RNA sequence: UUGUACAGUUUGAGGGUAUAUGAUACAACCCGGUACAGGAGAUAACUGUACAGG
């Protein structure tokens, strides 16, 4: 009791009796505890489930904006609940709009059979090229549930040996060759690999895929249900205009996809009181619990009966009717059923809190699907992991859909009924997410974050502005240039770090990589080193805490640190004697190689030489080399300066893998080392002439323009162009000699503004013919 | 201008007046279970 | 930068002006004598909130 109402004299508590129940009257309630933060506490508002201390404050309060806007929004939830079920007449208006609606937007059979003859077509066109892949038509196109201006999508089964972008590359070679399919193009980096085409005669954009799983199980058992069940089809097409006219089933403004509809369409029927559609998992079969339902999957469906399989965490293998075998089935039109669903998608179900799977009749918690409660998600049959709703992730977005939903409802709950986007937004506007940068506001075609968008021609190159571009890019190579000393003190520290090691772990072996021995070494570099066991299942972190351990007893060394999530651990420290970064890895033998292999293209010419200088030092200077900030490592731009220098017209540097395997870590280590004689097996050298201050505001103008780094990989291995989508990847770079490690993959999308917009600043700098140092002025941060 | 919600006073206004609730009433009906547009004299 | 909404200060625009007969040098509001109520102050910049970011 935090206070009692004896203590007031008799017309006081009276009056406090009725100050109580004018609060009441306005949602506001006592107390029965109250908090160690706010002792003082006497009352609270369930609206806001705001704490409120005495009467005055509870009676400011209500003054407020807050409690107005709650109690107005109460009054509307309880005039929408009031409503009582529609009548006959009413209903029977809804069914002929929906009706209407199906027949004017929804998909007919003469557009089926006109879509299975585009099938027919490509799969005749393809059987010269791909005899043994079969197509099929899955999506709207199968599933009769989508509108006629639906695309076509069609999905390729090839043999298992065959890979995936083999066969689409090699399907959108047939397309261009052939005629009947006009405006040949493809779109590879969307959620799943597509090649569209639009077929002359028919006008219909078809968009070619292979290996969609979960899509071809997913669209016949919605035909299944569509075949089986008349019903779902009409409400499942209403649903979907809805969603068109309120702008949400396009994904691309962050609205939910436009199929997800018809997996709640049958939803609320099988929530209903009713189920129309009976459950496919449940613990009807033996061994069946909520935690085990993540195992259970629906398999495949046939002959009007899915299949569905279970392997615990024996395998348990079962079909249960699609359709319940019942006489008594009701008779409920489908305008009944329209509005059942909007009442139930509003003021009867919980979207934020529960997960609209089609499944298992009791409501799975989000906490079991170990999914946030934030907003919408619908659990798709047959990918348990997947929740398709998640595209929709702005909370302004959520409730744009749930006015459209909230005034629907309304409207429905000689009477005449439509579809119209002005009702049921009543005249709010939608709210254009960016997906690319995860923002709302901007869509992706126009927005500020777009480095691919950032030009203006350079002005015209005089000689003497050349001849100052390769005076000052020689200054830099001398400046950064190791001495003889530098070099003779770095084969000393490694010598004391390998006899230091050999302390605890005799017999160990150091050997330098990175850029000391890489033919690039910048001065004051990190020291990379790699140690081996002599005569020697090594487990990284044990041996790097280890050595991390040893070095921690050194004098000269401080500051140990291991790391262990990176792909290769390693021991990072200080250097007294070096006065520098020292890290040391285990058994990086492809590391050695591909620095030996950038010590030989450093050596053919001193042209590389100057070029990976002054990369480095600008990279330096823009605050971009260092790896650990999350930008690529130097090594990424020696890479890309050495593909540059391997693809241009003059070709001033040959590729010398390219130009016996030996497997070392489980990739080949070959490549062409002998320099003396590379003249006379290359047939191109010598033709490049370009001068070095040329050949790098050329390189600056490459990458800046002219160049393509979301559809090719920035690989030396192959002189021939190679292709993002062939290695499956999705700023891009491939290794020497591993294609699976890829360095631009740690690299956030903001990061990769700046350094493409560093490197636009670099082009403006550079090539302007024209401050207190001519060296500074080309490497200057502010600019 | 108007007795106080609260109190029954005339020094404040209904909202300048703060003080804790009191019984409500009107002068007139002199009684708290009385009320205006119902009395005996009317 | 991004979606949101209110704590003190000012001007411009608001609800109020029903229940009155006489006054008040540029030094002064007055004796309300009947209107009815379950009703308690809204908008823009002034750097102080509580939820989402990634
Ligand atoms: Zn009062």
């Amino acid at each position: 009791p935090v206070i009692d109402e004896s203590v007031l004299s008799t017309k006081e508590l009276l009056g406090l009796q009725q100050a109580e129940e004018r609060l009441k009257r306005d949602c506001i309630d006592r107390l029965k505890r109250r908090p160690r933060n706010y002792p003082t506490a006497k009352y609270t508002c369930r609206l806001c489930d705001v704490l409120i201390e005495s009467i005055a404050f509870a009676h400011k309060h209500i003054k407020e904006k807050r409690h107005k806007k709650n109690i107005k929004e109460k009054q509307e939830e309880e005039l929408l609940t009031t409503l009582p079920p529609p009548t006959p007449s009413q209903i029977n208006a809804v069914g002929i709009a929906i009706d209407k609606v199906v027949q004017e937007f929804g998909l007919h059979n003469e557009n089926l059979e006109q879509r299975l003859e585009i099938k027919r077509i490509m799969e005749n066109v393809f059987q010269h090229k791909l005899p043994d892949c079969s197509l099929r038509l899955y999506g709207s196109s199968c599933s009769r549930l989508g509108f006629k201006n639906s695309d076509v999508n069609i999905d390729i089964q090839f043999p298992a040996i065959m890979s995936q972008p083999d066969v689409l590359l090699l399907v959108q070679e047939c397309l261009k060759n052939s005629d009947s399919f006009i405006d040949v193009d493809a779109d590879f980096h969307a959620r799943v690999p597509v090649v569209v085409c639009r077929e002359k005669q028919s006008g219909l954009l078809c968009k070619v895929s292979a290996g969609n799983e979960n899509a071809c199980l997913t669209t016949k058992h919605l035909t299944a249900l569509g075949k089986l069940e008349p019903k779902l089809v009409p409400l499942v097409i209403a649903f979907r205009y809805w969603a068109k006219l309120c702008s949400i089933d396009r994904p691309e403004e962050g609205g939910l996809p436009p199929y997800v509809f018809a997996l709640m369409a049958i939803f609320f029927l099988q929530q209903r009181k009713e189920p129309l559609l009976p459950v496919y998992l449940g613990s009807w079969i033996e061994g069946f619990s909520l935690s085990k339902l993540g195992n259970f999957n629906l398999q495949d469906i046939e002959k009007d009966v899915v299949i569905w399989e279970h392997t615990d965490s024996p395998i348990k293998r079962g079909q249960v009717s699609l359709i319940l075998d019942v006489k008594h089935q009701p008779s409920v039109p489908v305008g009944q059923l329209w509005v059942e669903l909007l009442r139930f998608y509003a003021l009867e179900f919980n979207l934020a809190d529960l997960v609209i799977s089609i499944r298992v009749k009791e409501l799975v918690s989000r906490e079991l699907k170990d999914w946030p409660k934030k907003r919408i998600a619908i659990e798709d049959p047959y990918s348990v992991k997947r929740n398709v709703a998640r595209t929709l992730n702005s909370q302004p977005v959520f409730e744009y859909i749930l006015h459209c939903l909230r005034t629907t409802y309304k409207y429905f709950a000689d009477f005449f009924y439509e579809f119209s986007k002005l009702i049921f937004t009543k005249g709010k506007s939608p709210t254009v997410v960016c997906s690319l940068c995860k923002r709302e506001g901007h869509l992706k075609k126009d927005c500020p974050e777009d480095f691919k968008r950032i030009l203006e021609p350079l002005p015209p190159l005089t000689p003497k502005f050349l001849n100052i571009l390769d005076q000052v890019c020689i200054q830099c190579y001398k400046d950064f240039s190791p001495t003889i000393i530098e070099d003779q003190a770095r084969e000393h520290i490694r010598q004391n770090l390998e006899s230091f090691i050999r302390q605890d772990f005799p017999g160990t072996k150091l050997s330098l990589f990175g850029s000391s021995k890489n033919g690039f070494g910048f001065k004051q570099s990190d020291l990379d080193v790699c140690m081996t066991i002599n005569g020697l299942g090594l487990d990284c972190v044990r041996t790097i805490e280890e050595l991390a351990r040893v070095l921690r007893k050194h004098s000269g060394l401080r500051n140990i640190l291991p790391i262990t999530t990176a792909k290769v651990p390693i021991v990072k420290f200080f250097h007294l004697r070096s006065g520098l970064e020292v890290d040391i890895s285990l058994y990086n033998t492809l590391a050695l190689h591909n620095t030996r292999l950038l010590s030989a293209y450093s050596a053919i010419d001193p042209r590389v030489k100057y070029l990976c200088y002054t990369m480095k030092v600008f990279t330096k200077m823009c605050d971009i080399g260092d790896a650990s900030r999350g930008s690529l490592s130097s090594y990424a731009y020696t890479l890309m300066v050495l593909y540059f220098l391997q693809q241009r017209n003059p070709p001033v540097i040959p590729v010398l893998q390219e130009i016996p395997e030996i497997f070392v870590d489980g990739w080949n280590i070959y490549f062409f080392d002998q320099i003396d004689e590379l003249p006379t097996y290359w047939s191109e050298c010598g033709k490049n002439t370009e001068s070095v201050g040329q050949l790098w505001l050329g390189l600056l103008r490459f990458y800046t323009e002219e160049f393509d780094f979301k559809e090719h990989v920035i690989s030396i291995r192959r002189k021939s162009l190679l292709t993002t989508f062939k290695k499956q990847w999705t700023i891009v770079i491939e290794d020497p000699f591993d294609l699976n490690h890829n360095l631009g993959a740690g690299l956030s999308r903001k990061m990769t503004n700046f350094i493409m917009k560093a490197f636009i600043n670099g082009r403006r700098v550079f090539g302007i013919p024209v401050y207190p140092s001519k060296m500074e002025y080309f490497f200057d941060p502010d600019v | 201008g108007d007795r106080c919600y609260n109190c029954g006073g005339l020094d404040h206004h209904a909202k300048e007046c703060k003080l804790p609730p009191q019984p409500k009433k009107c002068h007139f009906c002199q009684s708290i279970s009385h009320m205006v547009a119902s009395c005996p004299l009317k």
